[PDB]
RNA sequence: CACAUUCCAACCACACCUGGCGUGUGGC
DNA sequence: TATCCGCTCACAATGCCACACGCGCTGCTCGGCC
DNA sequence: CCGAGCAGCTACTTGTGAGCGGATA
């Protein structure tokens, strides 16, 4: 009645309540509207991260175009990852106090 | 007037023709193969959606 | 160029929707737009034993890729084939299609 | 007021904007879009007004 | 020598059953 | 650039009781240190 | 080849509240 098992997702995913609770969690905490957000979990645009030295805004989104037109830019330090694994970084690359 | 009474000879044929579609699909595909002298026009039927 | 794009069909169906759309380029004449199926389900992993060796072709994910030049004709004739369900790609509807290096790797998935 | 908010002029873009409307994206030409408004309204299978 | 248990006259233990879910109908 | 207006989406809509019934066929895919 | 479990074959509700553009000063 008690005892519990997991299972060990090879990918990390979203939490469906998080991000469609309108307004949603994520949709507020990541100063980010709803929409880009459901744009990267589907795997349809790419959201860049660690933008540091390049001239794109580190929380900017880019679709499969604005992608490849803009690797040949930056390859090296830019960095457009694609999956609740880049929601995640984003969560995990953000402070809290300032 | 504006109301319409359906029998049930009248559902009857368009739960036929929802199956007929069906078949119409299944037999389509079945029929991008089949040449001349190779067939009866039975085994392209099937009884299962109708 | 003919590129390799994906595409993905129905759960069972890919030889099936292969040879379907194999059918459909053979019938509006359009091979030079499109290559070939490239089914990569060689996966000839079998189990053999007492009285019971036979092969399997199949064990692949329900991914039928084929080489073909992205076009509107093309991809609206691989589109009107039925149980096309899947065109995979990041785009609204004009996805981009593998690299070199992908190709390759299925040529020696392939050949092993 | 329909014709000064009408976007589109000619009867192809007519046709392609319609079919974003019933279709989300897959942008055809005008020649392929007019397969749907041809086939949605005007066809007998899949209008059947009795 | 030590740790740890000991398999058989009535009988105690070895019992007792489908709302998972939906649909249809009817009543208050 | 703020801010009211128009379009779009989530959520709700007794309670009980009684009876009856249901989820198929062909096809496809995964199952395995003696 | 054998067995076991699982997949393909929508619109007369209306109202309320909240959110997302959007267009007007």
């Amino acid at each position: 009645r008690e005892r519990m098992g997991h299972i060990e997702l090879a990918s990390p995913t979203a939490h469906i309540w998080f991000l469609k609770s309108l307004p949603s969690r994520i949709g507020l905490l990541l100063d980010m509207p709803l929409r880009d957000i459901e744009r990267v979990l589907y795997f349809e645009s790419y959201v860049v991260i660690e933008g540091g030295m390049t001239n794109l805004e580190r929380q900017q989104i880019l679709t499969e175009e604005q992608y490849l037109d803009a690797l040949e830019e930056f390859g090296d330090e830019f960095d457009a990852k694609m999956g609740a694994e880049a929601i995640q970084a984003l969560l995990k690359s953000m402070d809290l106090e300032q | 007037g504006n109301r319409r009474i359906r029998s049930v000879g009248e559902m009857a044929e368009n739960q036929f023709r929802v199956g007929l579609v069906r078949v119409e699909r299944a037999v389509k595909e079945r029929l991008s193969l089949g040449d001349l002298d190779t067939l009866m026009p039975q085994d392209m039927i099937n009884a299962k959606p109708i | 160029k003919k590129r390799w794009y994906v595409v993905q069909a129905f759960s069972g169906f890919e030889g099936r929707v292969a040879t379907s759309l194999r059918e459909h380029i053979k019938l509006h004449n359009m091979e030079d737009l499109f290559g070939e199926v490239m089914v990569p389900t060689e996966e000839v992993v079998e189990i053999r034993g007492g009285q019971r060796r036979k092969s399997e072709r199949k064990f692949f994910p329900g991914y039928v890729l084929v080489q073909m030049v992205m076009n509107d004709a093309s991809w609206h004739l691989v589109r009107s084939v039925p149980r096309v369900m899947g065109f995979i790609g990041g785009t609204s509807d004009r996805p981009a299609p593998i690299s070199d290096k992908e190709v390759d790797a299925i040529m020696n998935r392939l050949q092993q | 007021e329909t014709l000064r908010v009408d976007p589109t002029n000619d009867r192809l873009s007519a046709l392609v904007e319609i079919y974003r409307m019933m279709r989300p994206g897959e942008p055809p030409t005008r020649e392929a879009a007019e397969s749907l408004f041809e086939n949605l309204f005007f066809s007998e299978d899949r209008y059947d007004l009795s």
